[PDB]
RNA sequence: ACCUCGGGUGGGCACUCUAAGGAGACUGCCGGUGACAAACCGGAGGAAGGUGGGGAUGACGUCAAGUCAUCAUGGCCCUUACGGCCAGGGCUACACACGUGCUACAAUGGUCGGUACAAAGGGUUGCCAAGCCGCGAGGUGGAGCUAAUCCCAUAAAACCGAUCGUAGUCCGGAUCGCAGUCUGCAACUCGACUGCGUGAAGUCGGAAUCGCUAGUAAUCGUGAAUCAGAAUGUCACGGUG
């Protein structure tokens, strides 16, 4: 609603744009370069004018409310085909080819 | 002139076999100059079936040695090369 | 084994037999100025050769013993035949040091 | 245990002209980061000169001698009963006990701007309300309950 | 992986046992031990008997299977 | 003449130190002394044998040092200039033998041994 | 002297360095101490002082310790296969438990912009520069080179300025989606790196328990062997201390 989500205050611009969930850190360094907003000032000190140009960039990359939708179909395409990358992805095993006998605990919990 | 061998009880004992046997024939040959030495360490395991922390490490050396003529007018050392090579000395010629 | 040295002897023949066409077939593909029609038929000549011609199929074993692991290429010996042949003064220029 | 241990000496402080401060600087250094720890000790030295008009060496000279203790226990077990014996602290040892207590309570001060943590420690011990002074006097109180074991099965 | 300079990969004996086997259409499964090759839009809808390791398993080729190789659709290890 | 050659080695460093009469000319590798050693206490440690022998103002100093570490080169100069000061006489010999400046520090690094991980640290067992 | 200001050049053999051959250290000398006898405690000189520091060198033997799968051999069995040949698979599976090892948990820090100093080693079946095109890994390009010459090859921490205000964070980086390059006939099970995105557990860790007496612990990098490709391990060399 503010830029797609709420944006914190009393912070620099590149840090503030990070919470938009679809722009990391290197991408938000291009947006202040392409628009011209100084990151060295806070978001409080800005004008209420050029935020549309920041909002123009949000309408060109992705939005987290639909980013998580479309990335699920990338998962969902892998599951319903029954390919090996979606075979373990149904179950909960690691995917990229890690070791399974021990230590793969961030995909199985405590 | 440059010389390569494996032990200093040959290669630094064959320069006098060249310095004396060339300065005798008139031409001036200056004092030989040492070079840095090749050193290669080989750590090998020693037990047939395994016990890792028992090891043994060797080293193979290579001594270098460079001569320097002043006036080339002697083919005397060109015939006396089979004399100056004895067992393990290799001589590449740089007749300066 | 002895039957296992013998099957990896003839791999060294078949690599060193052909050895020149596969340089040419990899000279064609590696050029950015090469045409893909000249590349695609060059792909045909690689896979129809017997696969025991690449160097990656070749395995440098010990020459006197045959043991795969523990091989050095500044010698031709194994890990444990090199020790027995060096203590008998054979290998020239090789001593212990610190 | 043949007696072996000789003495090695470190005494160098050119930018201030001191000797106790150099030995104190070694108790602040972690993993050989000397140039980092050098500007923090001077960084907590000038804040005292900012705070007090006196030369801050003498603040440090006073803050040692209200953290440095006099007697302490020594659990020498008789071999069948665990005893503790209050012993006189050797005069050479009693410098390093204060300087080691001082740094370890600076790290749990919990402020911002790290040289301000050590700044507040050297201000308190010229008065006595520091946690190092409260840790000093509590171990002093442990000796008199232990004072019955001073010579007898000691 | 398999960078775009060297674009496609398919096996030679597989190709003549498919491209000629398109001209007489799908009345048989293709029994093949090869697993290193991709599938291609010249092959949408066929029936392949990919080698498990100890048997062949049938494959129903669809249109949205195109980039992935045959190895993702034969099993290796059971874990019942 | 009055040119005096001084060498000194500490922690795999080596410093050519030349010493001749002048007025405070302290130059090292065509750099000033405050510029070369950036922000350390060893900016004064190179002066410590000099100001002990009360000759801080009476000589030109030309230093060329190679190899070593940052604060290892500063020790090479301090050992190096003490050999250059004692080319004069042995009047300042006793002023430096007592000072502990003339002896070269022999403490060099130690090699990794097999079984161990560092020079003396070894892995944990149970 | 020269210079275009680069030992660039002429030159020099002072030096550093390199490596050959030597001297030096023996309780030698001074005092005290002991049976004044081995020795011991102090002292001078000296680069070094009491086996200067390190390394290789492990007695008679022990545990029928380990290895017939490195190799060698007594015997025993197979010899239409317990031997050979070729494809795919496998050893990298996976509620769990134990062993070593790496990062972290932040402000003695985190980023950005400048800037300073190493040793040791590999390279004519190789190193693969300059220029050059790529967000980046790289692609072209082909020099120089058989090595104190050429390349690997930019040491990092430290220092200087800036922001960051101690917040599960401009902390941390696991997972995962997408897009790429390199080797190899071939990256599905099963390789390494690069881009972009997402961002977890973790706020110093019980009972217990191990390493180390000085260029040592602690911390920061670099190289080699094996090797088409692939190191948090092994071996090896230095910084700060
Ligand atoms: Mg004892
Ligand atoms: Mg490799």
């Amino acid at each position: 609603r503010i830029a797609g989500v709420n944006i914190p205050d009393n912070k620099h611009t590149v840090i503030s744009l990070t919470y938009i969930y679809g722009v990391g850190r290197t991408t938000a360094q291009s947006i202040c370069a392409a628009t011209g907003v100084n990151p060295a000032a806070k978001i409080k000190d800005l004008s209420d004018e050029q935020i549309d140009q920041l909002r123009n960039e949000v309408a060109k990359i992705t939005t987290e409310g639909d980013l998580r939708r479309e990335i699920n179909m990338n998962i969902k395409r892998l599951m319903d085909l029954g390919c090996y990358r979606g075979l373990r992805h149904r179950r909960g095993l690691p995917v990229r080819g890690q070791r399974t006998k021990t230590n793969a605990r961030t995909r199985k919990g405590p | 002139i440059r010389l390569k061998a494996f032990d200093h009880r040959l290669i630094d004992q064959s320069t006098q076999e060249i310095v004396e046997t060339a300065k005798r024939t008139g031409a001036q040959v200056r004092g030989p100059i040492p070079l840095p030495t090749r050193k290669e360490r080989f750590t090998v395991l020693i037990s047939p079936h395994v016990n890792k922390d028992a090891r043994d490490q060797y080293e193979i050396r290579t001594h270098k040695r460079v001569l320097d003529i002043v006036q080339p007018t002697d083919k005397t050392v060109d015939a006396l090369m089979k004399l100056d090579l004895a067992a393990g000395v290799e001589v590449q010629i740089s007749l300066g | 084994k002895e039957s296992m040295k013998n099957r990896e002897l003839k791999r060294q023949l078949t690599v060193a037999k052909y050895a020149k066409k596969r340089a040419e077939l990899k000279a064609i593909i590696a050029n950015p100025n090469s045409s893909a029609e000249e590349r695609w038929n060059a792909q045909v000549a690689l896979q129809k050769q017997p696969r025991d011609a690449s160097a990656s199929r070749l395995r440098n074993r010990c020459r006197l013993t045959g043991r795969p692991h523990g091989f050095y290429r500044k010698f031709g010996l194994s890990r444990n035949k090199l020790r027995e042949a060096a203590m008998r003064g054979d290998v020239p220029g090789l001593v212990k040091a610190s | 245990r043949r007696r072996v241990a000789a003495k090695r000496e470190v005494l160098a402080d050119p930018k201030y002209g001191s000797q106790i401060l150099a030995k104190f600087m070694n108790h602040v250094m972690e993993s050989g980061k000397k140039a980092v720890a050098e500007r923090i000790v001077y960084g907590a030295l000038d804040k005292v000169k900012e705070r007090g008009k006196a030369d801050p060496l003498e603040t440090f000279e006073k803050a040692l001698d209200a953290i440095a203790p006099l007697v302490e226990v020594k659990s020498r077990r008789v071999g069948g009963a665990t005893y503790q014996v209050p012993v006189e602290v050797r005069p050479s040892r009693r410098n390093a006990l204060a300087m080691r207590w001082l740094v370890d309570f600076a790290r749990k001060r919990g402020e911002k701007s790290m040289a301000l943590r050590l700044a507040g420690e050297l201000l308190d011990a010229a008065e006595g309300k520091g946690a190092a002074v409260k840790k000093r006097e509590d171990v002093h109180r442990m000796a008199e309950a232990n004072k019955a074991f001073s010579h007898y099965r000691f | 992986p398999r960078s775009l300079k060297k674009g496609p990969f398919i096996d030679l004996h597989l190709l003549k046992k498919v491209e000629v086997a398109v001209e007489k259409n799908d009345r048989k499964p293709i029994k093949t031990w090869s697993r290193r090759s991709m599938i291609l839009p010249h092959m949408v809808g066929l029936t392949i008997a990919v080698h498990n390791g100890r048997q062949h398993v049938p494959v129903l080729v669809n249109e949205d299977m195109v980039g992935h190789k045959l190895g993702e659709f034969a099993a290796t290890r059971t874990y019942r | 003449a009055t040119q005096n050659y001084g060498t000194g080695r500490r922690k795999t460093a080596t410093a050519r130190v030349f010493l001749r009469p002048g007025t405070g000319k302290i130059s090292i590798n065509n750099r000033g002394l405050d510029q070369f050693f950036g922000r350390e206490t060893a900016r004064m440690v190179v002066r410590q044998p000099l100001e002990l022998t009360e000759t801080v103002e009476k000589f030109d100093i030309f230093v060329t040092v190679v190899g070593g570490g940052v604060s290892g080169q500063a020790g090479a100069i301090r050992h190096g200039i003490t050999r250059a000061l004692i080319e004069y006489d042995e009047t300042l010999r006793s002023s430096l033998r007592k000072a502990g400046y003339v002896t070269r520090d022999a403490r060099e690094v130690e090699r990794k041994k097999v079984g161990l991980r560092k020079a003396r640290k070894r892995p944990q067992y149970s």
